[PDB]
């Protein structure tokens, strides 16, 4: 069923600086695609992003529930909402459907903030499709392409480092794992966000 | 899973072995011994020692009336003359109703023991699905049971002493675990009498 | 994706690079073209070890024909004498699809056989996951008496676009010509990503939307 | 053929000094009966060679009267004690007739372990042979042995301790724990003892009434069945 | 996965290891079976993770209630009744065997989890695919009445024993100390390339700088 | 089975589709009308699979948006509309599923002109180009090798010209007969094929 | 209702350069979710300049490599040479598609050096189909280091470039991507056996991984 | 799938069948020479099915005829070819099934023109009108209503002309082009034919 | 279907139910009592004579040598000192050896018993397969032995009378009987000794 519509996500950590990947394709009937534009990372707080990877329409309709889950807390709140409490709500909302359940194994990458001046902590975790978290502290990787960047990540993953290098970390894992794959691929775009400021920038992939 | 009940003179007796604790207090009269699927058996004696707490709060009158190693626990009743404790036929036809209304997942095949002052010592056989019969010479259930039917038919007499019916019953068990695969680990044997009930363990 | 089409200076063939074991590609860099005579080839589709083991059979078996008879065979013999044997293994598993082409003494011929003993002359054909796209662009802009440059052109742009819309066919282009005296290779073999970056996205600024 | 019907439990091999040593349940469970409690489950092929079984009896008797009368062939056609088969011999033939009966599908519902000496420098037994009817132990280098294993699927190798079952998560814990090189009998059997011990506890299918089997320098020698201390 | 639990002198010892599966591969190689349900109530489990994170923060969550309503010591039968109840609810299909352990007033006792809403109270038990590795040499070394090292130093026997032989079971090993007053959580017990500037092309950046 | 095709470019949209009416092995029809549904405003819905499905789902879908419009006194945004549609159709797809394909189209005055690829499954994004049915593999390459951008309205109409000389040729329905929607300078023009 | 195939599990990798090849393989044999015995080696020696890895069930692997010795062994007696690796190439082709509606459960790899001085690697499926390459892996975890192998070797989404490479480097890089594997693939292994095959004859080395 | 068409009366005999090489969705070709089998003699055999089947079918019937004639030095009688196709059609079908349908027709000095209609499972008998495929029900009645004896080869072809435009116009493969084989006067006259 | 068979002194008894003659004559001194399907027991029963008679004449030697109602039959051996009657360890394993390469289909239970000068009274149980085990103590088949199995292990003694193996081996049977549901008719016993063999059924 992830074969229909198959992707990829990615994402890494460093030195105060954070990045998310994946890749632009939207395939149907496995072996034909109809977009190269299809983004699998969505903005959701000015800290916080999700990748989420599975079969689109899982994908769009969880995006729009917790865009409302979301703006609900910012608003009453009236402050800026933490990556836990986002991990834990969205797995609470992939549990609530244990039965019949969104086909999409979503992921989580943002910042942490420990207000006393603020130090902002690199955050990352991964989910089945049920919320089966689990916190990592590095290179996280979610989709039919997971097998292919767990084995990029451990070979190019060199601890903390520089918003560049990431991005020239993240960028080859993401373009090595993606050619080995038939069903993803078709462009990627790199998300580097830090505290001063994000870059996004598209890669020159494979797209063909 | 090996499974024996056996009515002796003024008492009753239950057995089984430890392998996947079986008997089950339901009350300080009343103890049954399970067969069966374990997550099943466990609903429903969580089930009905919920109802037999409700009816031994109701059926309560008003006012002031009556004026190898053999290591045993005893407990004496605190109700003297069954005065409140309920009755085994209803506690055990209340579980053939709960068998019989969710037969089509229940299955687990039930033995009862207790001590009645309206029929003295009672032993009823709920089956799978709810079919409840009362056994006045002896019980069986389980898979290990199979194999003693035929031992317990040849060696029942019809009023025995409290030693022959330990032996028979230990006998019988220690048969059972030898031929039957799936049954093994200490017996438990639980004696039921008109004013006592006494707990006793065998190791071998 | 195979590709093969008749024009006035003999035959072209084109063919992809990928192969694939279900989700996960196996290698990048293949040959789907095997120079069955001197004067035939034949490309590959299907499953691959099907394919392969029988082309170099009736390679095989030409060879065999030839040096007793002393004649060259032609182009329809080895296509029934493959649609014979692969009929005989009807109802077992296999799915070998082949387009056999090259010249003989009737002229320049061109054949398409498939595991069914499929056997179906013609002057254009296609077999992969592909097909379907390159028939189109072909039947769009495929014309008798064009030149060899703007054949092996279409049959590039042809194969990139069936790579471009099958995660089953990529990897690199190669196109072969086919004349009188054999064959020669115009394209060894041809990255699709520079050719991608050359057909559709010629400036390289923002990503391509369709 | 089709599927086990009477099933045996599990065997343990394990080499030291002066041999090896090979232990079975005498049991063979029809399902969940345990109709036999007296099965000899450890046969002997010749001198320094042993087969064990842990699965369908049919299949393992069948094994029996094959490796047994192609024993029978290799003495008939022997002329001095060199030319005897050894373990790894009588171990490619199983495992070639498991993979030869798997391309088939009708295969053999077991799991055999062949173990033995696979050398002639340590003892004159094999010059006169007696089958019919029957000093000090020589020290044997765990090179000269050999202990293999044979998979219903022909899956087959070579360990210092191969054991089949439900042994192979209990037992084989316990030798990876405890498993020296070079230790006496008393010890080896200790190990053994806690094993079967350990599996008599957790296995219904095993038992107590244990058989064990030893081929050393003087030989393959049935000791007496003996129950579990526990 | 491999879990495991034990009953010793006025105390109870979990142990599990660190590493998570998604089929043939590992995904985490540090995770956390260990979870909280009370001061003195302590769980460890197999199964879907989700199923096991849900149902924990349920049983956390609800104990936590009852106390606050109660005013009472958490209990482990309570914990055992709650848990049966919410899995044979649901058919058993919610696979997640769990090894409940806590120190309640009657004393330390060791509780064993099943799908389909079966339990049982035991001194020692161990969950998952890596399960009998791990207890067998628990019953060969198991003893009543230890100390709290020899605990410790079995249960790595056991979580150490079954992280060797099974696949599906690997990394650090995790152990919880539970007693009547305050607990011990020893996460680590045992504990057993760069490219240039530019390398990689690109067609587009935008910089978006953040308020 | 039922074939849509859909381009769209700076000022100009097109839809198309075949006019079939399918029964069993026979045509009830050679002009039908139940794959396009006109939306008040510069709207289109164009569906392809089943006659009921299709039937049931537009008419729901436009009668709908009629509504939205009547009370709020406004034209609806596509943007809008094809998510409302992508969210109705997952609805349904979970509890009694229409199988039904889709190809919302329409102007807006903050997006501009803008097409929208639909599957069966709601696998919804935005597209420049694309079709649907067994058709769209033997015309979807053509779109992508005479697509530009500064495309005219004369120029798709040729792409399309070209699709169905290949649906004729090649296609095993050789579909003759279609039917067009160009929307471009705030009108919505209709036209009939017959290659 | 018996099915004749069983995943065993391991990874043998392959690379190659100007004048030699590399193999590496492991030497962990196991089931599903259980190891049998940690020293099972899947590499045979078949000429004095080719090997051969495989990973799939292990009596499949032992008997195709078995026969596939005795062919070359008939060769050499019949024809007086020994067979170039192209020549054992095809030939395990051929043995391969005999069995192709019961086809052997083995993924192979053929190493060796070429009569003139150049290290090939051929890579094959279970039916028999097979390529020249210079890196290739199979086995449970071919997925993951064979993106490692696309990165190193033909090193493409790059520009600054670097093809200085030489035999050290490239057994260093093997050894990096079979560690990567035993740490993140379960059937791996803990005992490798990287073959190194030369001009001046073959050499074996051994190396210890994690035991997991 | 593959229409065949055949009829015949006095002195005459026509067949027709649509020129289609289906392979999956599309078309190898719009001239396919699959389906015929011309036989020495005034005989033919037109088949329809999968084309591997009717090309082993249609080679060995055809040559093992013409070996029959050779070594015999006469020509078959049309009867002979009739019903020793059928009988190896049943004993392949009993074996080794060939799904592939027949249509046998030809000339004889003692029958005259006639001709066979012979299904797939080798239901075969003299008629004088018959067809094949699901094209058969939308062109049989045609032949029922417009059939009379003492016709004539320009009415046959008329009704064949009715029988391609009806499938053109109705049927869901609408099939434009086809091949026919008219046998009269010890001739055989091949046509193609475009509506 | 209940079978059983009992080693006792100088001799050996078989047993069986008369429900659907299970005990079959091979030979004088060798009986073969069948359970489970009728039609595959009574093939292999052919089939095992026909190899039964060609044995038995192939291994006879050239020259002279050795110069309720229990109504009952007795058969007085023929050949004395058992010069010529094959060996009942051969015609088990023979059987074995037909049930083994025919298990895919033969589903039968058998278990033999003869006398014999080279081991005596000997009693070997063919199982589901081809699996063969010698039974010292007692051998047990079919649905209605299920049940007797402690009976028979408990009541057994090493060495018993003719008396005492007919007293025990006819209440087995009758409890089986009694037990079991597919079981019933006339019982049918015979005792094979030394030197002579005796037919004797029971109905009650
Ligand atoms: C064009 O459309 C294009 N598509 C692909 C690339 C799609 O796979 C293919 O069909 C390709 C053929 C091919 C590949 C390599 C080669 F050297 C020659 C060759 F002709 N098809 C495939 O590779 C197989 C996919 C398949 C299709 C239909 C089937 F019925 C079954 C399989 N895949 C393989 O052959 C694969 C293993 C295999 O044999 N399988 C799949 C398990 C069937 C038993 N083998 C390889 O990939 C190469 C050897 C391993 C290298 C390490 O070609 C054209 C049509």
């Amino acid at each position: 069923i992830y074969n229909y519509n198959g992707g990829c996500v990615l994402g890494m950590s460093g030195s105060n600086c954070v990045a998310i990947a994946c890749d632009l394709r939207l395939g149907a009937n496995t072996f034909t695609t109809v977009s190269t534009k299809f983004s699998k990372i969505f903005k959701m707080n000015n800290n916080v992003y999700v990748g989420l990877s599975g079969l689109a329409t899982d994908i769009q309709t969880l995006y729009e529930i917790l865009r409302y889950r979301v703006n609900l807390y910012e608003v009453r709140q009236d402050a800026e909402m933490d990556v836990e409490c986002f991990a834990n709500m969205l797995s609470s909302i992939l549990y609530s459907n244990r039965f019949s359940p969104y086909f999409v194994n979503p992921i989580v990458v943002g910042f942490k903030l420990k207000h006393y001046k603020v130090n902002y902590e690199p955050y990352l975790t991964a989910y089945d499709l049920i919320g089966a978290k689990c916190e990592t502290r590095d290179f996280v990787v979610n989709g039919v392409t997971s097998e292919q960047l767990f084995g990029m990540c451990e070979s190019l993953y060199v601890k903390d480092q520089d918003e560049n290098g990431l991005f020239e970390t993240i960028s080859q894992c993401l373009l090595s794992a993606l050619d080995r794959d038939c069903i993803s691929g078709w462009g990627a775009e790199v998300l580097v966000l830090t505290p001063e400021k994000i870059i996004k920038k598209k890669l020159k992939a494979r797209m063909d | 899973t090996t499974i024996i009940g056996i009515i002796y003179d003024n008492g009753v007796m239950l057995a089984c072995d430890s392998r996947t604790r079986k008997i089950n207090r339901i009350n300080e009269n009343l103890y049954v011994c399970r067969s069966g699927a374990s997550a099943h058996s466990q609903k429903i004696i969580e089930i009905i020692k919920h109802y037999c707490v409700s009816m031994k709060n109701e059926n309560r009158k008003k006012g002031r009336f009556h004026e190898n190693l053999v290591t045993k626990n005893k407990y004496f009743y605190e109700d003297k003359f069954n005065d409140y404790n309920p009755l085994v036929e209803n506690v055990a036809h209340i579980t053939k109703k709960i068998i019989y209304t969710n037969n089509n997942f229940l299955s687990c095949a039930l033995i009862f023991g207790g001590y009645d002052k309206i029929k003295k010592q009672q032993l009823y056989a709920v089956n799978l699905n709810g079919s409840i019969i009362e056994k006045h010479d002896f019980a069986v259930s389980g898979s290990g049971s199979i194999y003693i039917q035929s031992y317990l038919q040849d060696k029942y007499k019809k009023f025995m002493t409290k030693k022959e019916c330990f032996n028979l019953i230990l006998n019988c068990v220690k048969y059972a675990m030898h031929n039957d695969n799936s049954s093994g680990g200490l017996i438990r044997i639980v004696n039921i009498t008109k004013s006592f009930v006494e707990e006793f363990t065998v190791v071998n | 994706t195979t590709l093969a089409f008749k024009f006035k200076d003999g035959i072209i063939v084109a063919v992809d690079s990928r192969a694939s074991m279900g989700s996960f590609i196996s290698s990048q860099n293949v040959e789907k073209i095997i120079e069955i005579n001197k004067n035939i080839l034949g490309t590959m589709a299907g499953g691959a070890a099907d394919c392969l083991y029988w082309e170099k059979y009736l390679g095989k078996i030409i060879k065999i024909y030839e040096l007793r008879n002393n004649e060259k065979i032609s182009v329809r013999a080895a296509s029934t004498i493959l649609s014979n044997i692969l009929y005989q293994y009807k109802g077992y598993g296999l799915c070998c699809g082949i387009i056999l082409s090259g010249y003989d003494h009737t002229g320049f011929n061109m054949f398409y056989v498939d595991d069914s003993g499929k056997k179906v002359e013609g002057n254009l054909f296609s077999c992969g996951s592909g097909s379907t796209y390159a028939y189109s662009i072909l039947d769009s802009a495929y014309d008798y008496n064009l030149n060899l440059d703007q054949a092996v052109e279409l049959a590039r742009n042809a194969i990139y676009h069936a790579t471009f819309r099958d995660g089953g066919s990529g990897g690199k282009v190669r196109v072969f010509h086919i004349h009188k005296n054999g064959y020669d290779k115009i394209i060894e073999g041809e990255d699709v990503f520079d050719l991608h970056y050359h057909y559709t996205n010629p400036e390289q600024k923002d990503q391509y939307v369709m | 053929t089709l599927g086990p019907v009477v099933t045996g439990t599990s065997v343990i091999a394990i080499k030291y000094k002066h041999g090896i040593m090979i232990a079975a349940d005498r049991k063979a469970s029809y399902g969940s009966y345990a109709k036999f409690q007296n099965v000899e489950r450890i046969f002997k092929i010749n001198n320094k060679t042993v087969m064990g079984f842990s699965g369908e009896l049919a299949d393992a008797q069948y094994l029996h009267e094959l490796l047994t009368r192609k024993n029978i062939n290799n003495l008939s056609e022997k002329k001095r004690k060199e030319d005897m088969y050894t373990p790894q011999h009588y171990h490619s033939y199983v495992s070639r007739v498991f993979y030869v009966r798997k391309n088939r599908i009708d295969p053999l519902f077991n799991n055999i372990i062949i173990a033995g000496i696979n050398s002639q420098k340590y003892d004159n037994n094999d010059d006169n042979v007696l089958l019919y009817t029957n000093e000090e132990y020589k020290e044997i280098h765990k090179d000269d042995l050999y202990i293999g294993f044979v998979d219903m699927h022909g899956t087959n190798f070579c360990d210092d301790y191969i054991t089949t079952g439900y042994a192979r998560y209990f037992a084989l814990t316990l030798l990876r724990d405890h498993y020296k090189d070079n230790m006496t009998e008393e010890e080896a059997r200790i190990l053994i003892n806690e094993c079967l011990r350990i599996l008599y506890f957790r296995d219904a299918t095993s038992s107590n009434f244990i058989q064990i089997v030893k081929v050393t320098s003087k030989g393959v020698e049935y000791e007496e069945p003996y129950i579990l201390p526990c | 996965t491999t879990i495991c639990g034990l009953v010793c002198q006025n105390a109870v010892i979990l142990g599990a290891d660190t590493r998570a599966t998604e089929g043939p591969i590992v995904a985490d190689k540090n995770c956390s079976k260990l979870h909280y349900i009370s001061k003195n109530i302590w769980c460890a489990g197999a199964g879907v993770a989700g199923d096991l994170e849900h149902t924990t923060l349920w049983l956390q969550h609800n104990v936590e209630l009852h106390r606050l309503n109660t005013n009472t010591q958490p209990r482990v039968s309570m914990c055992v009744s709650r848990l049966t109840q919410e899995l044979f609810k649901y058919q058993g299909y919610k696979v997640c065997a769990i090894v409940l352990g806590g120190v309640d007033v009657n004393g330390p006792q060791l509780y064993g989890i099943h799908p389909h809403g079966s339990s049982c109270l035991l001194p020692f038990t161990a969950l998952g695919s890596g399960s009998l590795n791990a207890m067998a040499v628990l019953e060969a070394k198991y003893r009543d009445n230890m100390t709290i090292e020899e605990g410790k130093n079995l249960v790595c026997e056991a979580i150490c024993a079954g992280i060797f032989n099974d696949l599906g079971s690997g990394g650090n090993v995790d152990i919880c100390v539970i007693t009547k007053d305050s607990y011990q959580h020893i996460r680590p017990y045992k504990e057993p390339t760069i490219y240039p500037k530019g390398t990689t092309p690109i067609l587009s950046e935008k910089i978006e700088y953040i308020k | 089975m039922d074939t849509l095709i859909g381009l769209r470019g700076n000022n100009f949209v097109v839809l198309a589709a075949d006019t079939y009416s399918i029964n069993s092995i026979i045509k009830l029809k050679n002009d039908d009308n139940t794959k396009f549904y006109d939306i008040h405003g510069n709207k289109c819905l164009l569906l392809g699979g089943s006659i009921g499905d299709r039937l049931q789902f537009g008419e729901f879908i436009r009668k709908n948006v009629h509504l939205y419009q009547y009370q709020n006194n406004t034209d609806m945004f596509v943007k809008s509309f094809a998510f409302f549609t992508r969210k109705n159709l997952a609805y349904y797809l979970r509890r009694n599923p229409f199988e039904v394909n889709c190809l919302i189209a329409g102007y807006d005055k903050k997006d501009g002109y803008q097409l929208y690829w639909c599957d069966y499954l709601s696998n919804m994004d935005s597209v420049n180009k694309g079709a649907h049915g067994y058709g769209a593999y033997l015309v979807s390459a053509i779109l992508d090798k005479y697509y530009h951008e500064n495309l005219t309205v004369d120029e798709a109409l040729d792409i399309f010209k070209l699709c169905f000389e290949e649906l004729k040729k090649r296609f095993l329905l050789t579909q003759i007969n279609y039917e067009l929607r160009i929307m471009y300078d705030n009108k919505v023009e209709t036209q009939y094929v017959t290659v | 209702r018996w099915y004749p195939y069983i995943d065993n599990g391991g990874t043998v990798i392959g690379l190659t350069g100007k004048d030699y090849v590399i193999l590496a393989a492991d030497t962990r044999l196991s089931l599903s979710y259980s190891i049998y015995t940690r020293f099972c080696p899947k590499i045979s020696k078949l000429t004095d300049k080719c090997i051969i890895g495989s990973s799939g069930m292990q009596s499949d692997i032992k008997t195709l490599h078995s026969l596939l010795q005795k062919k070359i062994q008939l060769f050499v007696l019949e024809h007086s040479h020994y067979p170039d690796i192209h020549v054992i190439a095809r030939l395990l082709c051929v043995i391969l598609y005999s069995r192709r509606f019961f086809p052997y459960y083995a993924f192979n790899i053929l190493a060796g050096v070429d009569e003139n001085n150049k290290g090939v690697l051929y890579n094959y499926d279970s039916v028999g189909s097979y390529c020249e390459a210079t890196h290739s892996c199979v086995g449970s975890g071919s997925q993951l280091i064979l993106p490692i192998l696309d990165n190193r070797v033909e090193q493409k989404n790059q520009l600054i470039k670097n093809t200085n490479f030489n035999l050290g480097d490239d057994i260093n890089f093997v050894k990096d991507a079979i560690t990567s594997a035993t740490e993140r693939d379960i059937y791996t292994g803990d005992k490798t056996l990287i073959y190194v095959i030369d001009k001046m004859g073959i050499n074996v080395n051994t190396l210890d991984l994690k035991q997991d």
